[PDB]
DNA sequence: TAGGGAGTAATCCCCTTGGCGGTTAAAACGCGGGGGACAGCGCGTACGTGCGTTTAAGCGGTGCTAGAGCTGTCTACGA
DNA sequence: TCGTAGACAGCTCTAGCACCGCTTAAACGCACGTACGCGCTGTCCCCCGCGTTTTAACCGCCAAGGGGATTACTCCCTA
């Protein structure tokens, strides 16, 4: 049969705006050598069973479950490639164009590697398991997480349907989703941002916040510097995490995690990893089993997973052995814990201040001994942090500690 | 050497019996009313002192006390107190 | 059983019961010890009237009653059951002892 | 959207990955994984954007159960699976914000395209000798932004408010339910209000409460007593010309259209319109025709009456007009006088409604949805005996030693040692 | 001189004239005071206290308790318009409260 | 006779609770408690101060209820019955 | 003429109040409490003004009225 | 075509008018209302208008303190839409009721 | 009359480089009359209270510490006693 | 020759003492009482004049205005604590920038 | 400038300040635990805001009657 | 209880209302844009209540005592 009718400029849409490649043809098969990846694709005389003539191009349906979305073909390619087909393939390229209705009433049908959302015998997608990243179900909205390959153009990210909750059915291929392996297990840790109690399980390169309603992943991109903070009475040990990047909820983000742990969160933690494996993996900071708390051995694990040291909390005691006092800021009473490279707040919200941003501190001097002094900070980025209602025996020590950090003073 | 303690108790005690003979009493209520009347006496007398200074007047008529009542407390019952007091003033100022 | 009621309906009955009543709730001995304490914290040489003590308990529990009405009427606009000090902060604020 | 395969991508936006909005086809072309699908505007809820720097994020909600069906049923096919939302991303080197903001006026003109369309019959004018033709009348709802003036002309099955512009507002007799006539008996307006049965299309909108007043007010910004003679004489001559208009339309309506007289004997200053003005009964209605709008109620479709908030120092309390029609929504009249409570109560006894009060309140539309579960079945569930009280599960009071102590104070026998003064 | 007759009866009252006149001389309120004016004061205070004790005895009869308790006095001062507004800042020894009840606090 | 201490902290939870139930409060987090200990107390210290200002003026070591009366009327915190 | 106070003057007062989103029933509420404070001071000042045997009203009536209610102004005499 | 976004204008008006001492409602409808309420008991009330401006400033400042307390009620609600319920709440906690 | 002569003289003593408005002087004589009559009335009260006929600095000091306790009051008492002692020296 | 000279006071002991003669607060006048009174008046006078000079130099002006005095009220809350409901002609308030009303 | 006012002297006397041996009763701990307290959807309905004009304010000027300020002479009621 | 503090009769002054006129600005308003209050939903959560102990508040009675209520001279202050 015919050797080639070569294309070097036509798209194969591979999970978003995936640009042109190299569509050579061979005497039994069809060769795609992409202009970005270079992977060699061969669809032979036994694989090609259909090519959808939708907008046009050879949207080739093999019986692989795979949809080889060759695209960039004019209407004149409807026959001159079919003349390529006319020896052995002899393909009836269907005209449709199945769903221009703009109308959503149709059926979700689990394909084995694909998924159809049919609108009157003419579906809208058969986007494969290879071209989805993750898939969870819901009630009544199945969450399809299409994590795009970093395209600066229009990039589809999340899709969900009205799927009735597997009514006399089941999540077939939805259960056949990708695996994002748990090592260490931190269940029912009490978190303040968000308010409640959730779960944590540690994966080799990231983690998963597990729980009921708002429960997500923790990449090691998020962890950037370990923040270990005590309590002012030491009955607790706060643990606040610079979630940078912030994970999201569906409306807003999670910029900083506050974990309220008592002093009595005490348990030995089983890192389920060998001692020869952590010297590879953790650079000599954990072995397998060190006893401790849900704070102490946790923060050992966290320092290992960030592979980064601690911005030391404020060990400067203000007054009467407390780390600091609760104070009014952003209409929230919370603990202003100093840091090695800034400050941290609790519990509304996780306001992390840097020392290398502060232009100066400045004062709003109140009157009454029942917390009227106010301690604002103007940073060089313009981010002002105006802390209200501070005492006297504590603010005078805060003054000395600020001058120890040489944060300048305006009045 | 006598030094007798002084209050105003038997008056309102008898008027209590004038309108409620059956109703008993507490000295608790007696302290209530004595504290009350010394309070209100002080209030209206000090306001009369104020306004006599304000009118630049060495004297205080019951014009002064009438407006001190009506200013200091409203009410048709206050007007009835004005009526009763005006009655007793026209009584004793007629030497009756 | 021991039959647990609605946790507060019996306390509602107690609220209705004691708001009918007019008596004290602070016992005399630690109160008087507080009086001697704080008075000598100002200044020594304390010969006391117990009448002054009882008038003080009246005045302080009346101030308590002012705090109670401020608390519960903010709790009207709190639309909540558990109590916040913010209520009392606004109580002193609109009261004007500190603002 | 499109019912034609020949309704193609007019530009294939797969060649740009460019989002596109198409109001003329009442659709929107969106690159759904290289499939620039058109989408009906009646299949989409809304859209919003979140900035993070360059790679922003767009949520796009669609009409679905939980969004348009509920999880109303103008698309009643929920078990056919829909789409709920999708989410785009775009960096910044865009036009996506520009096509984003278009959806607003797209849905504006699209629901404008979804117009509601009560056009009355063209009235047969009868310019005869017995034609009650009454000048100087002020319509509200006004046609222009100013107070429109005109002239009312009565006929055999309608009125003709010939405007100053000449726009003949025809007021059919089979349209009016409640004709109202507030006099100027001390009033600032004397109205010919005609509460209709139809929301009729005139001016700009569809109206049922249409009133025709003449303001004769006194104090404005611009001993002899002859201007008051002028005021009394002009009020009386205008009002007696209006009574002539009454007795002449009663020569045309033949006493069939009730000019319902204000029962100002049972008058009060209530507020179901939440503006306390003169509220007084009429034939089958309380009315507030001294202002805008006039109050129109039907006493006839009232099952019973619950008074609300009848409690100490509540001078301004409410009342549930429990209708026979619970699809007819219930108004709560603010500022009901405690003094005017009992006369309206015995007037409800004249409406064959035994006077039943109460203090408690709830969501009343919830109770409307509760009683339409079963009308007589809710009546089995206590019914409106629920409005008062019907047993409980508790004790009572049960006190203890609530009595005066014997050792309690009683300064009776004080002292006899008393004297006068010097 | 004659017998020191009761000028209280010359006002038809209980209260002493020269005693309150001594009180106004003691309080240094002015150089002088018109003669019927402290008598006017005493009569006004007598009427006021009379209204008070009348309504207090009414509320005590509502309690059916002859011996006066301060809760008689408490519901007396609470259950008024005019002097209730006038006498706000005053509390009562062993007074009591207004036992307020909220049905919105009551479950359904 | 005794070190001046630990009596405001000697005030018990359910006494405060009884006060708040005739106060009519329905359910309370304790953190209010110590708050109240300071505020009423200081006001009390205030009037004790005022009483000190009377009693040092009164040339006595005796403390009467009279100074309480002068304070409470100068407070605005008026009380009858205990008029001395 | 309680509507002699313009709703924009009320918005001026309310951004001088620093208060943002304002219901329509706020305005007449404020007008009522305005009239209350107003009429109390007016009642008392007029009462002494009648007692002061004069017609033309000075600011000493204002001094005495604001004095008695404790709403006292500095700047004018006392 | 610009349409100014609200709130920052309100911030500027807080910084300007809470600082300033000047009258918001104009003087003549105010004075007309003053004599209007003055007539309710007595005729012939000539007014030294300095007293009228004094009571104007006093009542307006009372209103401003009431606005403060009402905004305290609003932030206690954690809301921004104002209710006269909150205003009477501010009255009674102020001690008017 | 007014103390405005004396207030202006004390002004041009302690801050001679300071102009003044008439409303500022009105403020000055306003709290002069106010706090003067406050102290005068409270000292009259305390003259009535402990059966006293004439008034000295003890009762005024006591009325101050009733009205304003604190350290401003302490230096007020110090200045008052040293001015009384200066008057006492002749 | 006046008693302000013997007491070293700026304020007229003659005028205050004559107003105490027109006072009749008590029976007689102990002559050290108006001396002590005018001394405390001079004390608080120099106090508020120093406060006014400080508020004028913090606003870079010379004429004493009640806006500076209102800044002394609203900012030195001892004065507003002693003068709660006592108000000031042409004072204003603080444009009190609260925490929630700011962005972020 | 004299006669009333506050202080030192003597004698006695009431309250409570301390405190133990008893009494009984208010309160904290252990633990279930559930009815109440607080953070996302969601939306639509009340609130903030550009252009036209629509009318209110009051100053540029002057008249004016009358309540109020100042002066001379005078009489009766609380101290 | 005497004598002077307002009272009464005049003598003279200036201030907000009345009047004519026109420009400049506060404000209704109307549709457009907007944003968060309340209900629903879900997710907790900390004192209420029951058992139990347990340790403190308070009367009888003792035991005196001490600063204050009471009355007498004696030197001192002011309009």
């Amino acid at each position: 049969m015919a050797e080639t009718l070569e294309f070097n400029d036509v798209y194969q849409e591979v999970k978003g705006s995936m640009n042109d490649g190299r569509l050579r043809l061979s005497r039994q098969g069809i060769i795609f050598k992409n202009s970005k990846t270079g992977k060699v694709d061969n669809i032979q005389a036994g694989e090609l069973t259909e090519g959808i003539w939708r907008r046009h191009g050879l949207k080739l349906l093999t019986k692989n479950g795979h949809v080889y979305k060759y695209d960039g073909f004019r209407e004149s390619e409807f026959e001159k490639l079919s003349d390529f087909f006319k020896t052995h393939y002899r393909l009836e390229l269907m005209e449709k164009d199945l769903c221009v209705k703009g109308w959503n009433w149709g059926t979700v049908k689990f394909g084995g590697q694909l998924l159809s959302f049919d609108i009157g015998d003419q579906p809208v997608f058969e986007i494969p398991l290879s071209n989805v990243s993750q898939c969870t179900t819901g009630k009544n909205e199945v969450t399809l997480e299409f994590h795009q390959n970093d395209d600066a153009e229009v990039s589809l990210m999340e899709v969900r349907f009205y799927v009735p909750p597997t009514q006399x059915x089941x999540x077939x291929x939805x259960x056949x989703x990708x695996x994002x392996d748990a090592i260490c297990i931190f269940r029912e840790l009490q978190c303040l941002t968000p308010r409640g109690r959730y779960d944590i399980r540690i994966y080799p390169t990231f983690l998963h916040l597990h729980g009921k309603t708002f429960d997500y992943k923790i990449p090691y991109t998020t962890v950037l510097r370990l923040f270990l903070l005590p309590h002012k009475d030491q009955r607790q040990m706060f643990f606040v995490i610079s979630l940078d990047p912030p994970i999201k909820q569906g409306q807003t983000r999670y910029h900083f995690l506050i974990l309220l742990f008592s002093k009595d969160e005490d348990i030995s933690l089983t890192l389920n990893m060998n001692e020869e494996e952590v010297e590879k993996r953790f650079e000599g900071r954990l072995t397998k089993n060190m006893s401790g708390s849900l704070y102490e051995m946790v923060s050992r694990v966290m320092k290992a997973l960030v592979n980064r040291k601690i911005t030391v909390p404020g060990n400067f005691q203000g007054h009467s052995g407390a780390q600091c006092i609760t104070c009014s800021y952003k209409a929230s009473s919370g603990l202003l814990y100093p840091l090695e490279r800034g400050f941290i707040y609790v519990h509304k919200p996780p306001v992390h201040i840097r020392f290398d941003e502060i232009s100066f501190v400045n004062f709003a001097r109140g009157t009454t001994t029942t917390r009227s002094f106010d301690f604002e900070i103007e940073t060089k980025q313009g981010t002002q942090y105006t802390f209200s209602s501070i005492e006297r025996e504590e603010y005078g020590k805060l003054f000395d500690f600020v001058n120890a950090k040489k944060l300048n003073i305006k009045n | 050497k006598r030094s007798r303690k002084e209050s105003y108790s038997v008056y309102v005690y008898k008027v209590l019996k004038q309108v409620h003979p059956d109703t008993g009493i507490s000295s608790k209520a007696m302290g209530i009313m004595n504290s009350f009347v010394n309070d209100i006496f002080e209030r209206i007398a000090g306001e009369a002192s104020r306004l006599a200074h304000y009118n630049k007047r060495s004297t205080i008529t019951s014009r002064e006390i009438q407006t001190a009542v009506r200013l200091l407390l409203p009410g048709e019952l206050a007007k009835h107190a004005v009526s009763e007091g005006t009655k007793a003033v026209t009584k004793y100022t007629s030497s009756k | 059983k021991p039959h647990r009621y609605r946790p507060g309906t019996v306390a509602l009955r107690e609220i209705r019961r004691y708001q009918k009543s007019t008596e004290l709730l602070i016992r005399k001995l630690p109160f008087q010890r507080l009086v001697r304490e704080i008075a000598q914290d100002f200044k020594t040489d304390l010969r006391f009237q117990s009448s002054a003590v009882m008038a003080l308990q009246e005045a302080c529990e009346a101030y308590l009653v002012g705090l109670f009405e401020d608390t519960n009427l903010c709790a009207i606009h709190a639309k909540r059951v558990t109590i916040m000090p913010k209520d009392i902060q606004l109580a002193r604020r609109i009261r004007g002892e500190r603002a | 959207s499109y019912k034609n395969p020949s309704l193609m991508p007019k530009e294939p936006h797969i060649r740009e990955m460019k989002i596109y909005i198409d109001k003329k086809y009442e659709t929107v072309i969106m690159p759904v994984f290289g499939i620039a699908t058109p989408f009906h505007i009646a299949t989409i809820k809304n859209i919003s954007m979140s900035v993070e720097g360059d790679y922003t994020y767009l949520r796009i909600n669609f009409y679905c159960p939980g969004s348009a069906l509920g999880r109303g049923n103008i698309f009643p096919n929920p078990e056919a699976t829909f789409v709920k939302e999708i989410t785009y991303r775009a960096s910044n080197i865009l036009n996506l914000q520009n096509a984003f903001r278009i959806i607003k006026e797209v849905q504006k003109r699209y629901k404008x395209x979804x117009x509601x369309x009560v056009k009355q019959d063209s009235l047969v004018i009868n310019l005869n000798r017995s034609n009650p033709k009454l000048k100087d009348l002020y319509i509200r709802p006004n046609i222009a932004q100013k107070r429109m003036q005109g002239s009312l002309e009565a006929h055999v099955n309608g009125f003709r408010f010939t405007s100053v512009r000449g726009d003949k507002v025809d007021i059919l007799y089979n349209n009016i339910k409640h004709a109202l006539f507030q006099p100027c008996d001390g009033e600032m307006i004397i109205v010919l209000h005609f509460h209709l049965k139809n929301a009729i299309m005139f001016g700009k909108k569809r109206h049922t409460d249409v009133q025709f007043y003449t303001e004769v007010g006194e104090i404005t910004t611009d001993d002899d007593l002859y201007a008051e003679q002028m005021e009394r004489e002009m009020r009386h001559k205008l009002k007696t010309a209006f009574k002539n208009f009454i007795e002449k339309v009663e020569a045309l309506t033949k006493e069939e259209l009730e000019f319902e007289v204000p029962f100002r004997d049972l008058g009060f200053n209530g507020a179901p319109y939440r503006s306390t003005c003169l509220l007084q009964p009429t034939s089958s209605a309380l009315v507030n025709a001294t202002e805008w709008p006039p109050f129109v109620v039907t006493l006839d479709e009232v099952e019973l009456i619950h008074f609300e908030r009848v409690q100490f120092h509540l001078k301004n309390f409410d009342m549930v007009i429990v209708y026979k029609d619970y699809s007819k929504k219930v108004t709560m009249i603010n500022a009901i006088p405690v003094a005017s409570l009992d006369p309206i109560k015995e007037w409800l006894n004249s409406c064959d409604l035994k006077y039943t009060e109460g203090v408690q309140s709830l969501n009343w539309t919830k109770i409307m949805k509760t009683i339409v579960d079963d009308p007589e079945g809710f009546f089995e569930q206590g019914g409106w005996s629920f409005l008062x009280x019907x047993x409980x599960x508790x004790x009572x009071x049960x006190x203890x030693x609530x009595x005066x102590x014997x050792x309690x104070x009683x300064x009776x026998x004080x002292x006899x040692x008393x004297x006068x003064x010097x | 001189r004659a017998k020191a007759k009761s000028r209280s009866s010359r006002a038809g009252l209980q209260f002493p004239v020269g005693r309150v006149h001594r009180l106004l001389r003691k309080g240094n309120y002015a150089e002088r005071v018109g003669a019927g004016a402290p008598v006017y004061l005493a009569a006004v205070l007598e009427y006021l206290t009379a209204e008070i004790l009348e309504l207090a005895g009414n509320a005590a009869r509502d309690n059916k308790k002859t011996r006066i308790i301060p809760r008689h006095l408490q519901l007396a001062i609470r259950n008024d318009e005019e002097l209730n507004k006038l006498l706000g800042r005053v509390t009562i020894a062993q007074g009591g409260v207004l036992p307020n009840i909220q049905a919105v606090l009551l479950p359904k | 006779r005794k070190v001046l201490r630990d009596n405001i902290q000697g005030i018990t939870k359910p006494a405060i609770r009884r006060l708040a139930r005739r106060g009519g409060v329905k359910r309370i987090s304790g953190l209010i408690y110590e708050e109240t200990r300071g505020v009423l107390k200081v006001f009390l210290e205030n009037v004790i101060r005022d009483a000190v200002t009377y009693t040092e003026h009164a040339k006595r070591k005796t403390v009467t209820a009279m100074d309480v009366v002068y304070a409470l009327k100068r407070q605005g915190r008026t009380l009858y019955g205990f008029g001395g």
